[PDB]
């Protein structure tokens, strides 16, 4: 419990830290710095989500993960998080590798599309994660 | 091994191939009787995977033994290592060899920092 | 190489992006903004740094290395990269994983020691690997 | 005629109703590893059953010596015994042995069962007419 | 290596797998898929023991196994298993053979019961390098 | 080729009151062809066990290096044992042994298929 | 119609060996007397196989490798239960040697058929035509 | 001849007898089923007898392992071991066997006669041409 309520408040802090750092999005397209810290605290979400899911795959011995994204396969293999759920989050794990290197591979409108319609998927997987 | 027979069959079914790469038992020589032929491939989309593995049986048929056709496009991180350091190019540019290695080490890099914990779980 | 001026080009731009976020840094310690696209900056300097010692690694055929430090460690018993310079790039890694994964247990002081001071490693790293 | 023969194609028909009977419609297939695992095995049963016959045919009729399970079916259409089509895909079947075992492809597994088991059917029918 | 760490995963799930489906043993003789399960998970650890024996034949540049039971003389010959050890993973080699052609249940069971700890023996010693 | 003296051995070896042994697959007709199993008929007083007789194919696998079906002819089908009794080769026991379950079994394989035949031509269309 | 045939030729059988036997005082010692239920049990056993026989073939349970096998396929697919099942396999035996081979002293068991177990034959043809 | 020749060679024998005695006058044969029942089993005993003798010569001289009784017969003849008229007078007889065994209710009775009468020496010239 100690390490996954920890990664819990890292999530929470860094969703908080996107809505403040994107705000109404206007300004977000043109400023450098701006994308800078939204894509950090994304990764940082993403990363988060693999530690708690790793922490289930260790206490309940679900499996050896092969990739980041396989880390959210044996949870939905095991029913533990819903179908849909594991396919966006896995997704998310898509835009850390992309985003890990020079922002060059840029695809603004993905990082925007995450931040509007898709930040609730990190969310939704606290809200099935506090069911122990 | 027809490795030249390899090539054609891959090369004239897989639209956009850009990495054909031998893997297993005949890349390294310990290639016996009951042996299973591994070939990792490599194009601009991924290969369905009803469509690969009818592939994986034409190429069968024509080399007389079994075949695992991997798409490194949706193989595990894993499976890329195990292709990236085993494994003997017999199609493709330098660039892209270099590009999807550079790609592949890095992600299994990432992927031991996160597992190693479950990985000393099981193996005690 | 084409991968390694490649490469070597991304560490210039994020160098430079270090050094115009942080600017005086008078507003650094205050600002999250201007940490968290300092931070960015620096770790994909490290990923760049990582994928040229990697690169490297396989080609030449010195070994696979399976972390990010073995990759340096690997390119000085070669006698690549100097040894001081190995652990100097092994010590950026590790604060790149402290800075992300445990954004709150970082010490901002050794990050603007590294801003300041050991922002050069990189460029040490970019010309040693320039002479081949 | 052969006591092979008859129980081999047996074995075939079966092996079909139990896979039949156990995947019925696919909803409660993907949950239960126990559905997956009898309808492999069967399929691994249809497959050897089928080469057991190809290699009995080959050594009756004196075709020549099979030079693996593949090559049991090629001395088959060669003598024009079955198409070509229906020998290249029992072949495809040849390759199903190892899909279980070296691996972890259940939608390969389902695209056999709503498309290839025809197949055996087909061999079964061509054998039966000697 | 991988290859190691993921068939002693397959072995263990696999074991996991064989246990869960017979249970107490009731069920087992009237349910075909029950049979067909531990069938086939039993073929995956000796294909998973086989794979890693061959592996570490290779690696240890111990020989060339020339069959699958070989793999595993090869293993005690260079003192790495016991020969009991050999001898009963050899056993299980067989087993392939039992499912897949008719050729006109107790054996099954008799090796749910006591012969899983072959497996599991085989896991053991690997794992201490 | 096939070590037959082998077979004999371990055979006579591990079963009791042993009265006849054949060998009867591909190796019988000399159709081996590489990894073939090796099919090994025997009838010795008493039935003998499932487990022991498994154990028994492991143990001939293993000196003989291949996959070894050992068949108790006792409790074999009657299809089974005149599989046996056409393409098997005797490789040990008397000529007095063989020639009485011979007959036992050509006889009971006759009156088996004049049952049966209806049940084979309707089978095979 | 055929099984009607032979659950109809079981019944006449059966009644012809009670006739024939009667009192046990009769039977260790007179052949023609031994002969007569030795064949009339004999035509219970090949007539239990063609009911058997002809139920596989409608019901399409599979090819016999065996004449034991017959009422193995009933009882694998639920038609008859293990018990009866077991009773009739053990009654094809005394059809196979004791019967069209010269014999010597089965006859102890052959008593046992007659006074324990022709309710076997009977509960068959009672249970086949209750289906 | 080898044991398993000369022990079906002595059932035969045995058998033929045993009809002679159940034989008599055979007025009281056609009214009582049981002296038909005991020379329907002696008959059948020594038509499976022959069976035995054609099945072993057949394996021996590697002819072939014949599926029926009627075939084990024509082997015989196609290697001249034993003649076609004799063949087909065995294979009669092992037809009249299948009639009043297993369809009593369609037997001839006459034929049964005739078969005792002038047929029952067929199996007694069987067993000369193969001494
Ligand atoms: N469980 C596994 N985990 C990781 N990699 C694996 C695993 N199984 C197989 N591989 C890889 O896939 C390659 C081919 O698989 P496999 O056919 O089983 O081995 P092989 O060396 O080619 N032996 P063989 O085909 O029997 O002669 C191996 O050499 C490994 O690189
Ligand atoms: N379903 C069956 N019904 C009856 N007899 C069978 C059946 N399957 C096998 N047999 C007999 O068992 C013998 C050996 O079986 P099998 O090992 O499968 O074949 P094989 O001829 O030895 N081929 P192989 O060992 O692969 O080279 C056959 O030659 C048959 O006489
Ligand atoms: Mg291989
Ligand atoms: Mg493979
Ligand atoms: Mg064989
Ligand atoms: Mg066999």
């Amino acid at each position: 419990n100690d390490i996954i309520i920890n990664k819990i408040a890292t999530i929470k802090r860094c969703i908080k830290r996107i809505q403040q750092v994107y705000g109404d999005g206007s300004q977000f397209k043109q400023d450098f710095t701006l994308q800078d810290s939204v894509i950090l605290n994304l990764q940082r979400c993403c990363e988060a989500c693999i530690d708690i899911a790793n922490h289930i795959n260790r206490q309940q011995q679900l499996g050896i993960p092969q990739s980041s994204r396989d880390s959210f396969t044996l949870l939905a293999q095991n029913n533990l998080i819903t179908q849909p759920l594991s396919d966006n989050l896995k997704k998310m794990v898509g835009l850390r590798n992309i985003a890990v290197h020079d922002a060059q591979e840029l695809n603004l409108d993905i990082v925007v599309h995450v931040v509007q319609h898709h930040l609730e998927d990190f969310e939704q997987f606290i809200d099935v994660i506090k069911a122990e | 091994l027809n490795e030249n027979k390899i090539i054609k069959l891959l090369r004239d079914n897989i639209p956009k191939l850009q990495l054909i790469y031998l893997f297993g038992s005949y890349s390294q020589g310990t290639q016996h009787r009951n042996s299973d032929i591994d070939i990792a491939v490599l194009a601009a989309d991924t290969l369905d995977n009803i469509a690969r593995w009818e592939l994986a049986q034409k190429l069968a048929s024509a080399l007389d033994s079994d075949v695992d056709l991997v798409d490194l496009r949706s193989a595990s991180t894993v499976l890329c290592q195990q292709v990236v350091t085993q494994g003997k190019q017999l199609w493709g540019t330098q660039q892209d060899d270099e590009l999807f290695a550079v790609k592949t080490i890095s992600m299994y890099q990432h992927l031991q920092a996160e597992r190693q914990a479950i990985i000393d779980d099981v193996m005690a």
